[PDB]
């Protein structure tokens, strides 16, 4: 089939024309595709997504995040500092973005209700964002305890709610974190948690979130849950859910929607 | 051999006697050396073997290889802790299931065809008659041994191959074993050199029509002529069908493209930074992706629909691949006796009133009748009606006269049926003229005579009717009846009679002379003592009434079928075991030899030159008999076939029929063979398509054939040719439609691997596209009408016109499929960006997107997403890509209705099956999108309405582009556009 006069059943001149035809066809098709993408991006709104079909209730994440086989799994040894050194280092890295130096781009908020901004009055055509510093987490903030309670068997877990543009948790009361055992160890009591900030709430002036273009300095409000009666040398499952009117935690196809569930083991 | 052997040289070879016969002990001990006198049953394929063969084929093997590659890739991925390994299992299961279900469908088609064919297979044990040690006792035919002395009488099957020792008026029906349409006289004198044409050999399978005979068993079981034909047919190998060859070529194209794309993107993956194992898995995925899952089912369903359409015309195929061979056929090698003709002697021509008349020979009387308004005709009708001893069976009024059954001679049967058709109530007319004397057709007199009494009670004369050979009635018959007058012979009427007899004999017909004599009452008063042994009545000085000739005539639809086949560009060759004169006359009658075409003998006779002095290229027709065919080598046979367009082979043995078929096939032609007898079973097996008559066909012929004509209608051949051409074109369209959607199924995976965007299209939705939503639209293209006069085109060139070729593949894959991929990706990016994921962020997003440990991945607006939410968004991408492919496939099915004509000319809605299939496709798309539970069952999402609208301009672009391409093809035939852009 490959021959000098006819190269795979087609002369060299005819190959040129057929290749030119295909090049022109694909150039035109690529131009149409690029024009379609350009039109789409010019109809896209810079600040608000067109639809939030997959974002009905926010997800909930936990720090420090260590994943085992089926999900979050934290296990360490009080007698061995190398078991929780990495956990405390992860917490320190996470709270690095919550120092006042990191928060200089946000403002003080004392409203305790929705920060409803209809105009752009922060600099560079921007909306204001409230400060969350790693001092509102008091004891679990990393000072004066750089171990976050891990050394003394009372670890602090930071619970963060996923941010959704214009989502409102509910203004009857501030959304609140509640942590408990999944199936309580029948030989012990219910989980004793004590939270930072007090009552484990996210202040309502961190909502609504207006997106990263309108609020480039926005920081998710944090709640630290210090567990005080976790049994030692035993596997426990902890579920931390968000108590808000517009937050749901009952989706069986997304275990992080509205709550966070982790396994915990503290050995001695 | 045994025919060329005296009884003295016999009777010692077989240790028998010509009268005493074999001893009862020698026969019993010879039945041990040689088995029972029966043919060996065929090999016999078990049903599981038949099903396993259905499970094979080019496309089936490609799918088996694809499933094996899927499983190997699954093992490789499982040796790496991969997650999305269920896709490999789903693909392998889908491929295996499609192969198995298609094999079950094909096996069921074979089983049903076998049931219908065997339904008309008649079964009955057979007896014989043997004289051992003097005792003439009746025995089963299978206890016969070589050397046995048997007796045959009219109506009995010949019990074995027999050298005739004594015979009295014995005639045999050899039309199934040989091509001889006329009954053959059997006499103990060795006439011809070969045993197949001698008169002292009777054959195992044949009928003794009349008389009695006695002879010696010379062959038994599988050593008989029919047994040796069965052995020859068993050694003939069944070659591949043209459609199977086309499918194999298309499989080669698929494999080449798959390997090319896989290697290219394996190199790309290696250069991008993928590990060698990952790049190999990518190569395997691409190779598997190029294999279409539903195409085997689509092709099988289209072939089955064509088979159903053919069966609606009493044309049953034994395999689904046989429905296209007639459309691809360029040469039809046809049998004469019983295939082109009715295998029944009927009255064809009459010479009375100095004019040759032509009778209606069609079995349904759909032809023209000669002028019956005369007095010579009435006299001839009376003579032929009264001088006949044949009689119809009692209880026959529904059956037409040609297909009734009568007890008597073949010639007497033809005369009786002719009388019943013309005069009507032949038996009643004959009984209304009482017969007082008669003389049977003895060999010495060579005529039949009878004296009757007239029907009116006032005419006391006696009418003497005599029928016999022309040059035995002409020695008598001093007078001749012309226009009712009794003009005498002036040697001019003798010249006219000789000319008419010579012409009728040269027409391959058997002529009979008829005459009457009105005996005077004065010399022969009523009550005259007529003595057959005294010759007291006048046997000379008769009045010749006319000449009647008989032939085995063609079937009613055969001439038109032959003309249509030749119009379609198919060469028709007659190959018969019958005599050359009859073969040539029938070939002229049916149109195999055209009007005005001559042989070299004809040209020599016209030019008064010797046969060796005529240019062979001047003769369009040719008649080659078997002895000449023996001497010719393949080179001379090829030269003769390529020199004479209208070829007739006469006195052809089954081996020589096989040789002719092999020569035609070796010249590169796809050859169809039509036959009914055992003598064309090897040729039917060797043919690309073998067609056997359902009613007239022998069991061996029907077993050898791929096609059975249940009603023995030859026009079903032209129906099959048209259906085969139509199915070829519609299969081309359906395969183009099926192949188009493969590229939009594969390009999302290529972009997923190379650009690392979240997976735009999943395995489950790909399987739904392949096996649920597009199978019905692809099948509906089998109902497309022809775009031109398909019956006036020439047969396709098998080496140049492939079912799937480069223009079709290139178009379907890289133009329409490219447009479909662009539509799918436009919809994908629209759905992504409107949910918060801009295209630039989508680029390179796959690791984070699929990371199960990332539950707050940020989108373009800074919103944080869990893995489950991202997975539901991915299912939305699946659904929008699926719907884009669906809409573009609606446009594709619209554009594949025609290859040259516009949709505005062929008709948008004239294919109601196609319209219903489009509605069905849309309905299933809607059901999959919007049925509750679909997101978690099949990963289909209830997409917003604008996701439906985005691919619609691309579908319209597909339609407009195809319309413009076909307009350019129509307006500029032979241009660069036609050569490159037409498929
Ligand atoms: C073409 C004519 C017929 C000729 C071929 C006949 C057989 C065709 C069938 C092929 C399928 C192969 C057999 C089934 C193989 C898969 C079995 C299976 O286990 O599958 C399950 C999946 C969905 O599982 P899940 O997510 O619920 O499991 C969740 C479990 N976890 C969590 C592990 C994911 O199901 C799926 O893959 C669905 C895959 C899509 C294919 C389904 C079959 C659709 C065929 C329709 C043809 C109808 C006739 C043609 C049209 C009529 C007009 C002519
Ligand atoms: C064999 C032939 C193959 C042909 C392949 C396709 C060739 C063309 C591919 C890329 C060319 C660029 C097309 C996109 C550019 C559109 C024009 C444009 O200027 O748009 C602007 C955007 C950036 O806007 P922004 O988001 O910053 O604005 C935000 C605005 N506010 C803030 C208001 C919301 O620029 C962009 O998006 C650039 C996006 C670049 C990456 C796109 C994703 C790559 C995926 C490609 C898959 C395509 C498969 C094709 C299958 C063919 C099979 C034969
Ligand atoms: C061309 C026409 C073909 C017609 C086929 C024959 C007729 C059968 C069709 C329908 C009969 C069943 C109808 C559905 C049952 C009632 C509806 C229901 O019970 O809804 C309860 C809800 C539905 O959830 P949702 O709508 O909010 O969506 C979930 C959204 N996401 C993302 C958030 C999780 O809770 C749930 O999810 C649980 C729902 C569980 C699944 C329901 C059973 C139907 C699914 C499969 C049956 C077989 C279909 C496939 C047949 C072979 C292939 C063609
Ligand atoms: C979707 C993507 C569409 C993108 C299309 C870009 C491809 C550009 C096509 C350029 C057309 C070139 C053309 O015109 O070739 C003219 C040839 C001349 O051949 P000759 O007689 O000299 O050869 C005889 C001499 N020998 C035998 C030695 C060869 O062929 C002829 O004149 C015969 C008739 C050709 C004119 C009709 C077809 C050409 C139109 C092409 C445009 C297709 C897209 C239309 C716009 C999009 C709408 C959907
Ligand atoms: C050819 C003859 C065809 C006859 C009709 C075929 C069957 C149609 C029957 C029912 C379909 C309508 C009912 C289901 C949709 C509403 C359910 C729903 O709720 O869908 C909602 C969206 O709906 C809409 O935007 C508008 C409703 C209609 C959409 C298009 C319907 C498809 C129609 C196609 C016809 C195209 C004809 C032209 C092309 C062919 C030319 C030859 C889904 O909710 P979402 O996405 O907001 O949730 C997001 C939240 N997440 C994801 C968590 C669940
Ligand atoms: C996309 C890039 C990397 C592909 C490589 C460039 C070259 C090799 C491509 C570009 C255009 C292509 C040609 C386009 C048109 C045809 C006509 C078709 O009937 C056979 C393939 C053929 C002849 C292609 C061969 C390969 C080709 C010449
Ligand atoms: C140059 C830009 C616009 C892209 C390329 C356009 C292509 C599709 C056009 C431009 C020039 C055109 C070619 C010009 C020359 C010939 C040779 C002639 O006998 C047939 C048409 C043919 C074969 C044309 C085919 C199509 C063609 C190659
Ligand atoms: C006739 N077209 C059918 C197909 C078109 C496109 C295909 O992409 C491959 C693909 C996947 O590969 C998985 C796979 C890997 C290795 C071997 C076989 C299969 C996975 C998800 C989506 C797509 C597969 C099948
Ligand atoms: C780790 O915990 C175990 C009990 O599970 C304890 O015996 C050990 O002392 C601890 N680590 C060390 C090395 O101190
Ligand atoms: C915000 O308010 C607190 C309490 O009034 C104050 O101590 C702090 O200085 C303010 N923010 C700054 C400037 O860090
Ligand atoms: C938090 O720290 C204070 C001292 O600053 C202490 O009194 C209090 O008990 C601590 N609470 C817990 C549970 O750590
Ligand atoms: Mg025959």
């Amino acid at each position: 089939n490959p021959d000098t006069g006819q190269m795979l059943g087609r002369t060299l001149s005819r190959w040129v024309w057929i290749s030119l035809y295909y090049v022109a066809f694909y150039v035109v098709m690529s131009g149409i595709f690029a024009l379609c993408i350009y039109v789409l991006m010019r109809t896209i709104d810079p600040y608000t997504p067109d639809y939030q079909d997959q974002l009905k209730s926010p997800g909930v994440t936990l720090r420090p995040d260590v994943y085992g086989e089926k999900g979050l799994d934290i296990s360490y040894n009080v007698s061995d500092s190398t078991t929780w050194a990495g956990l405390a280092h992860t917490l320190h890295r996470f709270l690095a973005g919550y120092s006042p130096a990191a928060q200089e781009g946000s403002i003080n908020c004392t409203s305790e209700k929705y920060f409803f901004q209809e105009s752009f009055l922060a600099p560079n055509h921007t909306k204001f964002s409230c400060k969350f510093t790693a001092d509102m987490l008091q004891n679990c903030s990393g000072r004066p305890d750089p171990t976050f309670g891990f050394a003394e068997g009372k670890p602090c877990f930071i619970i963060k709610m996923n941010r959704i543009v214009k989502f409102l948790p509910g203004n009857s009361t501030a959304p609140r974190v509640d942590c408990a055992f999944l199936d309580q160890p029948r030989d012990g009591p219910p989980l004793q948690v004590e939270y930072f900030p007090a009552n484990g709430t996210y202040s309502l002036h961190y909502f609504p979130y207006y997106g990263k273009k309108a609020q480039p300095h926005y920081s998710n409000p944090l709640v630290a849950a210090k567990l005080l009666n976790v049994p030692r040398n035993r596997d426990v499952v902890i579920v931390c859910k968000i108590l808000a009117e517009h937050v749901s935690f009952d989706n069986p196809h997304d275990p992080y929607e509205g709550k966070v569930e982790f396994k915990l083991k503290i050995q001695k | 051999n045994d025919h060329q052997l005296s009884v003295a040289e016999l009777e010692q070879k077989y240790q028998t006697s010509a009268t005493k016969g074999l001893s009862a002990s020698l026969a019993a001990e010879l039945l041990l050396r040689d088995g029972p006198n029966a043919l060996r049953p065929p090999r016999g394929t078990p049903e599981y073997v038949k099903f396993a063969r259905q499970l094979a084929g080019g496309l089936q093997c490609l799918m088996w290889v694809a499933a094996a590659i899927c499983l190997i890739a699954f093992a490789i991925q499982a040796s790496e802790g991969d997650l999305t390994t269920d896709d490999n299992l789903y693909l392998a299961l889908a491929l295996i299931a499609v192969v198995v279900v298609t094999g079950c469908f094909g096996y069921y088609q074979e089983f049903k065809s076998t049931n219908i064919i065997a339904s008309f297979k008649n079964l009955v044990p057979q007896q014989a008659t043997v004289i051992r040690d003097g005792d003439k006792f009746q025995i089963n035919a299978d206890q016969l041994v070589v050397g046995d002395l048997v007796e045959m009488k009219g109506g009995d099957r010949v019990p074995a191959d027999i050298r005739i020792l004594q015979a009295q008026g014995c005639k045999v029906d050899n039309s199934s074993l040989t091509g001889e349409s006329e009954p053959q006289t059997r006499s103990p004198e060795c006439t011809h050199e070969s045993p197949l044409e001698t008169r002292n050999i009777a054959f195992f399978s044949t009928m003794c029509l009349e008389g009695t005979a006695q002879g010696l068993v010379v062959n038994t079981g599988d050593r008989t002529i029919i047994g040796r034909i069965a052995s020859l047919a068993s050694g003939v190998e069944n070659e591949k069908t043209p459609i199977a060859i086309e499918i194999e070529h298309f499989v080669d194209i698929i494999a080449g493209l798959a390997i090319l794309f896989g290697a290219t993107f394996f190199i790309v993956a290696m250069c991008i930074g993928y590990t060698f194992l990952r790049a190999m898995v990518f190569f395997m995925a691409i190779v598997v992706a190029y294999v279409p899952e539903g195409l085997l089912a689509t092709v099988t369903v289209c072939l089955s629909l064509t088979a159903k359409r053919l069966a609606s015309k009493n044309c049953v195929v034994k395999n689904l691949e046989a429905v296209e061979t007639l459309g691809s056929t360029s040469v039809i090698c046809s049998d004469k006796t019983g295939t082109l003709t009715q295998n029944r002697m009927t009255v064809s021509h009459l010479w009375f009133d100095n004019h040759i008349h032509s009778a209606d020979t069609t079995e349904d009387q759909s032809g023209q009748t000669f002028d019956q308004s005369s007095e010579t005709w009435r006299a001839l009708c009376r003579v032929l009606t009264l001088c006949n001893r044949a009689a119809f069976k009692s209880g026959q009024d529904a059956v037409p006269v040609p297909k009734r059954i009568v007890i008597g001679d073949a010639s007497e049967t033809a005369l009786l049926k002719f009388s019943e058709l013309t005069l009507g109530n032949a038996m009643g007319y004959r009984e209304r003229f009482p017969k007082v004397c008669e003389i049977p057709f003895n060999s010495t007199n060579k005529f039949q005579l009878s004296i009757h009494t007239l029907e009116d009670p006032r005419d006391p004369r006696h009418v003497l009717v005599m029928k016999g050979a022309p040059e035995r009635v002409l020695e008598r018959c001093s007078s001749i009846l012309i226009k009712g007058q009794e003009l005498p012979l002036d040697e001019q009427w003798r010249e006219a009679f000789q000319t008419a007899y010579l012409s009728l004999g040269g027409l391959g017909e058997r002529v009979l002379g008829f005459c009457q004599l009105y005996l005077s009452e004065k010399d022969y008063p009523p009550g005259y003592a007529f003595d057959v042994e005294a010759m007291n009545f006048p046997t000379s000085g008769l009045c010749f009434a006319g000449l009647v000739s008989m032939i085995d005539p063609p079937r009613a639809t055969v001439p038109d079928a032959v003309l249509k086949c030749r119009t379609a560009g198919i060469r028709v060759i007659m190959v018969t075991g019958d005599h050359p004169i009859t073969a040539k006359a029938i070939a002229a009658s049916v149109g195999i030899i055209s009007e005005g075409s001559e042989t070299v003998e004809d040209i020599a006779a016209r030019l008064r030159v010797p046969v060796d002095q005529v240019n062979r290229k001047d003769a369009r027709a040719c008649v080659i008999n078997g002895m000449q065919l023996k001497d010719m080598d393949p080179s001379e046979l090829v030269e003769a076939l390529r020199t004479h367009p209208e070829m007739v082979f006469a006195r052809t043995s089954p081996q020589q029929k096989l040789v002719i078929v092999e020569s035609c096939q070796r010249l590169g032609a796809i050859v169809a063979v039509t036959g009914d007898g055992v003598n064309d079973s090897p040729a039917l097996k060797k043919a690309d398509i073998g067609v056997a008559m359902g009613i007239a066909g022998s069991d061996a012929a029907k077993n050898a054939a791929d096609m059975i004509l249940l009603d023995d209608n030859f026009a079903s051949i032209v129906t099959g040719v048209e259906q085969g051409r139509l199915i070829f074109d519609n299969l081309k369209k359906s395969i183009a439609y099926t192949l188009t959607k493969n590229i939009p199924e594969l390009t999302p995976y290529l972009i997923y691997i190379t650009v690392s965007v979240p997976l735009p299209l999943g395995c489950i939705t790909i399987l739904f596209i392949e096996l649920c939503t597009d199978i019905f639209p692809s099948v509906s293209l089998a109902y497309e009408k022809a775009e031109s006069d398909i019956m006036h085109l020439r047969p396709r060139n098998p080496k140049r016109d492939r079912l799937v070729n480069e223009p079709l593949a290139a178009y379907s894959y890289f133009q329409i499929g490219a447009i479909q991929s662009f539509a799918g990706f436009t919809d994908y990016f629209t759905a992504m960006a409107q949910e918060g994921w801009f295209p630039l962020l989508c680029v390179g997003l796959r690791p984070q997107w699929e990371n199960h440990h990332l539950q707050d991945l940020q989108d373009s607006y800074g919103q944080e997403w869990t893995f489950g939410q991202r997975l539901y968004q991915q299912y939305t991408c699946y659904t929008v890509f699926f719907i884009s492919i669906e809409m573009c496939q609606i446009a594709d099915v619209l554009i594949r209705k025609t290859r040259r004509l516009s949709a505005f000319q062929q008709g948008f809605f004239r294919n109601r099956i196609l319209v219903i299939a489009i509605v069905f496709q849309v309905c299933i798309g809607c059901f999959l999108c919007y049925c509750p539970g679909m997101p978690n069952i099949f990963n289909f999402m209830p997409i917003r309405f604008q996701w439906w609208l985005v691919p619609m301009p691309f579908s319209l672009l597909i339609f407009v582009y195809d319309e413009i391409r076909k307009l350019g093809v129509r307006c500029c035939p032979g241009s660069w556009w036609d050569q490159e852009l037409y498929y």
